């Protein structure tokens, strides 16, 4: 790069950048889903992934409450 | 007569066999006791060898399937964690965030998606290698957006920048009060240029603020929004602050204004008055007074620029140097073995004792008949 | 000789009797052998059961007892950082920006909370509903600050806007150069009203960036530390300019500026000296070239604005569409059971065997008396 | 005579010959229950054989199976302990995508952080000052990604150097001033609103009061913002018709009612049709103000109203809530063996042999003789 | 919405947008307790568990260091 | 605090605050590495840990294209 002092101004100039200007925008849309689980019908009532499963269903019942648009909720 | 002599002798060796099977009688009688003695044995043996079927039959198998049970239950929860990291990273994020990311971060779209949408996107060649490139900068620029949630299913927009206009020339201006005086009156002159400008076709767009443009490289990523756009000629203000060619955005003061002004490459000293600003290395103090009026120094030059008792630094200046590195992980596996060829080896010897006994039992009988 | 026949016989009888003896003398001889080896079977049967239940006993429960509690040293680990998601959640997100949240997540407050802390805000009626329909914007336009950890207990405070003025009017300004020309000399105006304007009780309240604003529908939330405030009669700029009731805010220059500026709707395009300025559609490229001067035109009219080489976009550009799921989990349960008829009646063939061997000892003894 | 002993021979051989046929069968009955307790105590081994071949081989081996799980998930559930730094680290690079925000308490722990601190070119005020705020350090801080090589992460973070500490500091907030005479409106409306701090030679403006930061007493400055305004700048705090300083002030033919918060309180612009009122939170109206610009302490009142529009002067307090997570408990519940009883059946079982084995010596000793 | 062009001014007027306008701040207090472990009393030293809550408890004795209240520190 | 009322020119002045003022920076560099993680070789193709390792392995293989440097790409 090179920096030019002028002194008339008491200003610098440093030139030798090159642009990257944003022109427009491009989107892309994901489909997230969760994968299947197999019940586990060897054990009784609270297992370890039920209280896994009820609570990432939680978290997207209230991840919801946040949704762009309001027909969602 | 001789009959007499053998009878008697007959009669004589009665007596000697009575004595035989009274003995006999008794032997019998007693071997009959360990036959049923040793049965006694047998019996609280297989009572025995009983209970030890039903700990293992019951209460052992029971506690063994219990932890199978819980072992698939823990694989199951571990595991759902692993198969959909990705699902549950992103709604982490958008929860984080309420809706809205900073960022298109590695979870929203990963690198081999990302290169997929930016070759797809609607400009030149050039200008998709060169976003290909700086594909980090390209995440920042962007950002993301909860759809909604439909279901058990999370949809999600990532807005990208389409970077269509590249490598033209820019530029960054720095100022500081230039002052002059005649006879104790100060009269200040100070240019408003400053910032950032980018050329573009048929205009100049100027960004006011050094952060409005992100420097990676000789590359000067600029807000759009920040932008002004400006006229060509203005690029004249930098030859001749007093052009009749473009009306030069300039101030005029009546007192004196000293500060350090920083450069790219440097640093504008503005010293006037009551001040002594002069230079310094990261050593050593002072190696040099600046004199009074606008001075202009390089990060070659110096490290340091000092105003009064205000320490200015020219470059980041490098600290320490960290390393570190987790704790080895081991396996706790430690297998338990049974020692069948030993144990049977007394089974095989049981087998034997029992044809060796039925053998034996057999010779008696061969005996008798 | 009559006495000899008789007396011959006696002792003949007495010699077949005598080797009789001697023959069950040596057959019970084999027979407490064959007793003797078959209680030598059952020792080391009864050494081998031994052994067998103490590998049982000792060393394989040991290593029941063992997995038993890794199992549930897991189940603890993993419970844990289940039961404990909020507040494991919550370090997470005041460490990572170090005392402060950018907003109001999920786990920094829950739906249920959020609704009942925004039900009890000092404002009316109509204003809650809205702020209820929007907690996404409620959520981001506020915030939370780590307050302190004491002992093992985290406090913090979440910050929610209040929404006290709504539904009011609201518009935006969009403006480009308008340059004109008589002789080779060019005169061009320039609005610099541009931004959002909220019209609000006794003023109008002015946003100078778009940015400043947050367009979600048709509601705009706009952030009060940007605003100015100005006179409502600067709304007059948007019939006449040149009115004398406002000091409408206009520059002037000298030189032609050539530039886009997008619209909610649409767009301005100033094409001045030296420009191809032109139109494009979604598939075809060229629909019309823009004559020299100021143009608007609509997102519905054309996608693209081309100025020499360079395209801008007028709409966002849609993009691939991906979807993706986890593998699935499953489970790995296969218990382990004992088949225990086939041994069950073994037993009792032991047992059936043990108690015709006491009867048939019994019958030996009876035989004897 | 001769005839007589005759007689009497076979008669005692015949008393005699059937007791041994009793004999003879009464060993018979014996050794068929030799027989029969063997093919007993064989039935027994062979059922103890097939209890090892299911402990040996199908228990221990679901044993080994359950064991290596245990080491599995050990393993598992270790590594992200034992690399969580790690693995927080690369997360947030991840959702941010090359750079932080802040310094986290990932990035660079407290003792990092500290040390760092003490090792700055400054001054041992100011390096106590960053250790007292050591929270800000970390915002007005942040973190680059530098790359990934192989398996490691290299990252740099990078702290402010606080080389200006306790100068003297203010705020500056206006409403629109508007004078009447005669139905006409005068308003001029200071522009100089903003933060001031005072620094060596010169004094620093910074604009908008987002730009600087509040701790206590302390006010934390962004550099970028600043503005470097003369000292007398000040002055325009006593006389705003000061001819020692160009006080930037703009005028106005319109009036513009308005409210202008301050740290300690707020001022209040009513002119024309407004209804502008003073109220509390727990009472509804206090005053109603006088036509004019007030200025009220947020001590003097918690609301300022302007038509139907409220104004809060301090944040409102809402509700206060306490959340504990579930307990995690041990399930641990280890399997015992009854030992006691069970041996004294085996000691049971080597007497009976023993015992028997004393029989059938005794036996033998009696057919010694 | 409906949006009007200037020509006279090179401008555009964009209407029909709503207002919403921060008037104030409404806060709530939170405070978060860590749940209750039972002590794992059947292994000896090296848990999961204890290395889990000793590793949280750190993750505590830091995040303290950047609380708002000098007196928390 | 002193917050003083200018009324000839509608205005308030809040006086009393001292300033904190950043004048450079001053930047360390950290290396993390990933901890040694032995070969579960008692298990028979899917391991919990095989497949964690993987997980990690490629969030760092995907963490490489953001870095700042390009010769790390
Ligand atoms: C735009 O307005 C200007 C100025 O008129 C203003 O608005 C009026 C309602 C009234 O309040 C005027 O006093 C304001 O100044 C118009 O231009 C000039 O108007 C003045 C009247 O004072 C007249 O003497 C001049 O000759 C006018 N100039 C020209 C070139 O005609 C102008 O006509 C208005 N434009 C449109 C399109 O309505
Ligand atoms: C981790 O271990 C696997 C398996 O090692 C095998 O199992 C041992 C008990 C012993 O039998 C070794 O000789 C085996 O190699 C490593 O090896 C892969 O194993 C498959 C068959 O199991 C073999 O065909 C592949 O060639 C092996 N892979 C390679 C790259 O050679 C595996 O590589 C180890 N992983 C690491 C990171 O070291
Ligand atoms: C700066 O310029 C002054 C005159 O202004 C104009 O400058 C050039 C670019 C042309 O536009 C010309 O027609 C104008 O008159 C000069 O008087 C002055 O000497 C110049 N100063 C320096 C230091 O070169
Ligand atoms: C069984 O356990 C004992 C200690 O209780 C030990 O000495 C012996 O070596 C172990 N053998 C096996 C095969 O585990
Ligand atoms: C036990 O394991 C053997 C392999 O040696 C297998 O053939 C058999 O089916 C298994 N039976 C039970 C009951 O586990
Ligand atoms: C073994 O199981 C029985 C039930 O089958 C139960 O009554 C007994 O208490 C158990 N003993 C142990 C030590 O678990």
């Amino acid at each position: 790069l090179k920096e030019s002092y002028l002194e008339e101004s008491c200003s610098t100039i440093t030139e030798g950048y090159l642009s990257v200007l944003r022109t427009g925008w491009y989107t892309n849309v994901f489909t997230l889903e969760v994968g299947d689980v197999e019940n586990l019908t060897c054990a009784d009532g609270p297992s370890l992934i039920k209280t896994e499963l009820d609570l990432t269903k939680s978290a997207l019942r209230e991840l919801r409450t946040v949704s762009a648009d309001q027909l969602a909720r | 007569t001789a009959a007499a002599v053998t009878a008697g002798v007959a009669i004589a060796k009665t007596i000697r066999l009575e004595s035989e099977v009274t003995a006999i009688k008794n032997a019998l009688k007693k071997t009959n006791e360990a036959v049923s003695t040793l049965g006694n044995g047998v019996r609280v043996l297989a009572t025995a060898v009983r209970e030890l079927k039903d700990f293992v039959s019951k209460n052992l198998t029971r506690a063994i399937n219990k932890n199978k049970c819980d072992i698939a239950d823990l694989k199951m929860a571990v595991s759902f964690s692993q198969f959909n990291r990705r699902f549950l990273n992103v709604v982490r994020q958008f929860s984080d965030n309420a809706g809205i990311t900073p960022a298109i971060s590695l979870d929203l779209m990963t690198d081999a998606e990302l290169a997929r949408a930016v070759s797809n996107m609607p400009t030149s060649a050039g200008q998709i290698k060169l976003m290909l490139e700086n594909r980090a900068m390209v995440r920042r620029k962007g950002f993301g957006i909860l759809i909604g949630v439909y279901g058990s299913s999370v949809i999600y927009m990532v807005q990208l920048p389409i970077f269509g206009v590249i490598d033209t020339p820019c530029w960054i201006v720095k100022a500081a009060p230039s002052c002059s005086e005649k006879k104790g009156n100060y009269a200040c002159l100070l240019r408003e240029d400053q910032g950032w400008y980018c050329q573009n076709a048929g205009s100049t767009v100027y960004y006011p603020n050094e952060k409005d443009c992100e420097t990676r490289g000789d590359h000067v990523f600029c807000d759009t929004a920040a932008g002004i756009n400006v006229a060509e000629q203005s690029k004249e203000c930098n030859i001749n602050i007093s052009t009749t060619n473009y009306p030069c955005k300039v101030s005029t003061g009546r007192h004196p204004i000293s500060m350090v002004a920083l450069s790219p490459l440097g640093a504008l000293v503005a010293c006037y008055k009551g001040v002594s600003c002069s230079i310094g290395s990261n050593r050593v103090g002072i190696i040099k007074q600046l004199n009074k009026g606008c001075s202009y120094i390089t990060n070659q030059d110096a490290d340091t620029v000092t105003i009064d008792n205000t320490v200015y630094q020219l470059s980041k200046v490098e600290g320490e140097q960290h390393v570190i590195k987790g704790r080895p992980v081991s396996s706790s596996f430690d297998p338990v073995k049974f020692p069948e060829d030993q144990f049977n080896v007394a089974l095989d010897q049981v087998f034997e004792s029992i044809e060796n006994s039925q053998a034996l039992v057999d010779q008696s009988n061969r005996i008798l008949s």
